[PDB]
């Protein structure tokens, strides 16, 4: 069986506040609307 | 994207659809209207000789 | 110069009853911690960030796992 996240898996790379800050990253994520296995 | 006390409200792949990877290279999350060159493509070789 | 507290104290008290109760000189392993001052133009290192500035009290509010903070154009 299968579904998929439509938003998951977004952690912090590092420890530094920003305030209202866009800031890109280049690190080991999960993709949007990317397919998981079910179990049971 | 950070709100005003360090938490992640927002985020945005940039690999999804070129509407993501136009919002990638303006560093934004609203887009005005108009044209914008995002980046390149090249066919790819399919075995070697 | 700051640095936290010393807490995983290593047990040379299991076999023989910080190398300082004995090249052997640069052994060390805690790490030295010195006190802050404010309002003046010192050099500072917190936790090995370096740099030299006026220290003051802030207003800004962390998070609890977060040790700095930087800006738009990326200076601490
Ligand atoms: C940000 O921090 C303030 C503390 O003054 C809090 O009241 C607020 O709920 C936080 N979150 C926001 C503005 O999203």
């Amino acid at each position: 069986a299968y579904t998929n996240s439509f938003t998951r898996g977004v952690y912090y790379p590092d420890k530094v506040f920003r305030s209202s800050v866009l800031h890109s990253t280049q690190d080991l994520f999960l993709p949007f609307f990317s397919n998981v296995t079910w179990f049971h | 994207k950070y709100n005003e006390n360090g938490t992640i409200t927002d985020a945005v792949d940039c690999a999804l659809d070129p509407l993501s990877e136009t919002k990638c290279t303006l560093k934004s999350f609203t887009v005005e209207k108009g044209i914008y060159q995002t980046s390149n493509f090249r066919v790819q070789p399919t075995e070697s000789i | 110069v700051r640095f936290p507290n010393i807490t995983n104290l290593c047990p040379f008290g299991e076999v023989f009853n910080d190398y300082s109760v004995l090249s052997p000189t640069k052994l060390n392993g805690p790490k030295k911690s010195t006190n802050l001052v404010k309002n003046k133009c010192v050099n500072f290192n917190f936790n090995g960030l370096t740099g030299t500035g006026v220290l003051t009290e802030s207003n800004k509010k962390f998070l609890p796992f977060q040790q700095f903070g930087r800006d738009i154009a990326d200076t601490t």
